[PDB]
């Protein structure tokens, strides 16, 4: 080429002009080499996976008791694919439409 | 049947002009400028599309009619160094 | 299939293989059409280089324009061959179109009709 | 890293203009045949040396040869074989379908 | 005679919650932490030694197409489908620099493991050597007739290679500001590529068969075939098995030094009801190989173990 150098732009200053080397407290390429990570995850997830734990006015009523002893019905926690309603746009939906 | 005959006559009014082909092949060198004004738009037409197939065969057509073989080969020589796969082409080519 | 026989008849093809069974069936119309040469007399012509696949003179005289000719006459038999491909098949009938593109559309439109 | 070390020296020092150096240091004493050239009788001394140094620096103005011309690609490439194993065709079913 | 007793490989553990699918997967090189690019245009971070998570990455403009994580540096180098390409500082909570110079979107990224310098592999054909960290570029990496799939690159003898949707895999040698050899083994697009722990054959795949090649000086090694689909992705462990993800949902795993692969993984990941074809997009493999993190479309990332059993069929 030998060419095609004549000014310059912005976000092209010199930045970042020293880099960084890993440190011995973040990661040893030697302690990696030798490292028990095998053994150390097993443990590790031995541990995590090891310890999981945790009368008139009534009576004048037309109806009865309806709805009891329904609350798992809908999942608290549960990851759905479908992004049309689910948990998140069945709330997300009622709160901005009513 | 008024509707679908009545769109049968305009689409057959609907064409746009008739061809002027007058002065063929006249004043000598004048039909070498209208090949290069010809050649012009065939390079404009392979100009647009890269990757044409369909311009360079009609390049490679008329090129090998009025071309003679320098240029012809020159075509095909374009076309065929800007074709590595899709041999088929390198067929028509040879 | 059928590897190979001797024997020349009709037969069916016409297939969507297209590229490679036209070929084959191209090539071996082609060769069934043009009968042996003189070639004895090329055998005259033909001393000691024959044999041994590998070649030490790829080129050499060629033959002639005679050659020339006769290579020039299959190519425009298959120009004419090249130029039959269907026919005009017109009429009044229906309703109207544009151009190509509309009968195009029509041809595909009664292909996704009929299933 | 010496080729990564000049690539991106060059390249690097143009991308940033620090303005290099002074100049430089090449008193480039240039002694060789002046392109074999055997002429009639002699042109000078041996292989007639020359004295080769640098060039004059960059004044303020930075234009010197402006191009901005467009010429985008146009080499070819060799095309290599195709090296795969012929597969079989979809016959009329397969293409059919 | 499939030597060397190919052990059965099952799975470990079951991850959702992306809200997109996962286009790339990375881990740490010390197994601390994991990151995940996704469909849904921030970068994911899982940590997964517990089965946790890690961190929720955010300012890609587009889907994240491919990460990588810097021996040397906390940089994680990151690839878009925004066609930004930007090296991540997480040391501040924030990135390093923008790299420039693509022209499309980068579908493919890598780190060299001795020099510093940004390996992508370009939507525009184009294959982007960078100079790093210097903020400097390198050199451009062209001749691939489409979109380049796949990089990689290694401090040995120039073995550069670029996988390129143009059905023949590319070859760059670099050190001279060059290119290395053009591959035509492959017969279609050789969307998938890997690097054996043995380091003496350069491995490669695509839909139509797999290709492993024998390198440097232009070798070949072996033709990998009899799992036909889209290829995704191509994983070589060190226990001499390499899992090969792929668009429908089949991971064949490979027993490779028998000549031929180690298993034929049919098995459904299928999130809640939106299904489709969708199929395991990337997969890795562990550092002691105990797991391998499974990434789909599905926005699901399972984790591979075994049940250490016997076995040892043959066919």
């Amino acid at each position: 080429l030998s060419q095609l150098s004549k000014q310059y732009s912005s976000r092209d200053l010199p930045s970042h002009t020293k880099i960084k080397y890993r440190q011995t407290t973040q990661d040893a390429p030697e302690e990696v080499r030798n490292r028990d990570f095998r053994r150390e995850l097993e443990e590790r997830e031995r541990a995590a996976a090891r310890e999981k734990n945790r009368r008139r006015w009534d009576d004048d009523v037309v109806f009865k008791n309806c709805a009891k002893g329904v609350d798992d019905q809908k999942k608290d926690k549960r990851f759905v694919n479908d992004t049309l309603r689910s948990e998140f746009h069945k709330k997300f939906m009622e709160k901005y439409i009513k | 049947t008024a509707e679908q005959l009545l769109r049968e006559a305009k689409e057959r009014e609907l064409e746009l002009l008739p061809p002027p082909p007058q002065q063929k092949i006249t004043d000598e060198e004048e039909l070498n400028d209208y090949k290069l004004r010809k050649r012009k738009t065939f390079e404009d037409n392979i100009r647009k599309n890269r990757t044409v197939i369909s311009n360079w065969i009609k390049y490679a057509q008329w090129e090998e009619s009025l071309k003679e073989i320098q240029r012809a080969r020159s075509i095909y020589e374009r076309a065929l160094d800007v074709d590595y796969r899709n041999i088929t082409l390198w067929l028509k080519y040879a | 299939a059928a590897a190979q026989l001797r024997q020349y008849h009709r037969l069916t093809k016409q297939i969507k293989p297209d590229m490679e069974t036209y070929e084959r069936l191209r090539e071996k119309h082609g060769e069934e059409f043009f009968p042996t040469s003189n070639s004895l007399l090329h055998g005259t012509h033909v001393p000691s280089t024959e044999e041994i696949d590998r070649m030490v003179i790829d080129l050499e005289k060629q033959i002639e324009k005679r050659d020339k000719y006769s290579r020039r006459r299959p190519y425009n038999d298959d120009a004419d061959i090249d130029y039959i491909n269907e026919r005009n098949a017109k009429f009044n009938k229906k309703a109207e179109r544009f151009y190509g593109k509309y009968t195009a559309e029509i041809k595909q439109n009664l292909e996704r009709g009929t299933a | 890293r010496v080729a990564l070390e000049k690539s991106v020296s060059q390249k690097v020092a143009a991308a940033m203009p620090v303005r290099a150096a002074d100049k430089l240091a090449p008193a480039q004493y240039i002694r060789y045949t002046p392109s074999q050239q055997g002429v009639a009788f002699n042109s000078g001394a041996k292989q007639r040396v020359i004295r080769m140094v640098e060039m004059q620096k960059d004044p303020m103005e930075p234009p010197r040869f402006k191009i901005n011309k467009k010429i985008p690609r146009g080499p070819p490439s060799p095309p290599a074989p195709v090296m795969h194993s012929p597969s079989r065709k979809m016959t009329v079913k397969e293409q059919q379908e | 005679p499939k030597p060397q007793w190919h052990p059965p490989w099952k799975l470990y553990r079951v991850i959702s919650g992306h809200l997109g699918w996962v286009r790339c997967i990375a881990v740490e090189p010390g197994n601390q932490w994991f990151v995940t690019g996704s469909a849904d245009r921030t970068i994911k971070i899982w940590d997964l030694a517990s089965g946790k998570l890690k961190l929720s990455l955010t300012g890609h403009i587009s889907t994240v197409r491919g990460v990588i994580v810097s021996t040397r540096s906390p940089y994680l180098f990151s690839c878009g489908e925004d066609k930004q390409v930007k090296c991540w500082d997480l040391e501040y909570n924030k990135v390093i620099r923008h790299y420039h110079g693509h022209l499309s979107a980068v579908y493919g990224l890598d780190l060299h493991p001795t020099i510093d310098v940004l390996v992508t592999c370009s939507r525009d054909s184009t294959a982007r050597i960078w100079d790093v960290r210097t903020k400097a570029s390198v050199h451009t990496l062209s001749g691939h007739t489409n979109a380049v799939a796949t990089v990689r690159c290694q401090a040995a003898e120039p073995q550069i290679i670029t996988g390129s949707h143009d059905t023949t895999i590319r070859l760059w040698d670099l050190v001279a500001g060059k290119t290395r050899v053009t591959l035509t083994n492959h017969k279609k697009s050789v969307r998938a590529v890997v690097l054996h722990p043995r380091h003496y054959t350069f491995a490669s795949g695509s839909p139509d068969n797999i290709k492993q090649w024998k390198f440097p000086d232009g070798s070949f090694i072996q033709n990998l075939s009899g799992h036909n689909a889209i290829i995704n992705t191509l994983t070589v462990n060190s226990d001499g098995v390499l899992v090969s993800g792929a668009d429908n949902g089949t991971m064949h795993l490979w027993d490779w030094r028998t000549g031929y692969n180690f298993q034929r993984v049919h098995a459904a990941a299928v999130q809640p009801g939106s299904l489709d074809e969708s199929g395991i997009f990337a997969c890795a493999f562990d550092q002691s190989e105990s797991r391998l993190l499974t990434a789909e479309a599905d926005k699901t990332i399972k984790v591979y173990r075994e049940d250490d059993d016997t076995a040892t069929e043959e066919t």
